[PDB]
Formats: C-alpha cells, structure tokens, sequence
C-alpha cells in the first residue's frame, strides 16, 4: 500500500533528493558521515494509524 | 536496400506522441477532483 497518482489534492510526488526523515544525521546519499539537521519527513505517506 | 526501416520511424513517432498525447489526459484527472473538491463540499 503505497499512495497512488490521483486521488489526493495538495500532495502530488515525493522525490529522492526530495526526501526530509534521518537524512540530518544520516549521509547525503553516499555512506559519509553526518551533513545536516533533524528535520519531519514527507516520502513515506501513512493510512496506518490516527 | 532499405525496405523495412520506414515503418519503425512512424512508430516511435506514435509512441513519444501517444504518450503525450496521454500526459495532457494523466493531469486533466487531477485537474477536474481539484475544481470540484470546493464547491462540492463546502455550505
């Protein structure tokens, strides 16, 4: 279950340079070491839960 | 010498068009749920 083409109005697509979850503390792309901040995510959309 | 290279030419041409021709379709559906959303819900 991952969200699909259509149906939601504001969100459209999520990229991955795009990305905004443990990516302050984890690397650019490449394994090295901390480049950022914390900071909320947007990639994986929920339905699970609230 | 050529003979069947003509045919695979138009055929692109009707791939990389036919698919255009299908992005303008691909964001008409978001286009007519996001007029609708306002005016239909709302009052």
């Amino acid at each position: 279950q991952v969200v699909d083409d259509t149906k939601y109005k504001d969100y459209q697509q999520v990229g991955i340079l795009h990305q905004h979850n443990n990516s302050g503390f984890v690397g650019y792309l490449a394994p090295t070491m901390r480049e950022g901040q914390a900071y909320p995510a947007n990639f994986p959309y929920p339905l699970i839960g609230k | 010498a050529s003979r069947s290279s003509a045919r695979d030419d138009k055929l692109t041409a009707l791939l990389a068009q036919l698919d255009s021709l299908t992005r303008e379709l691909n964001v008409v559906s978001q286009q007519l749920l996001d007029l609708r959303q306002q005016v239909s819900a709302l009052k």
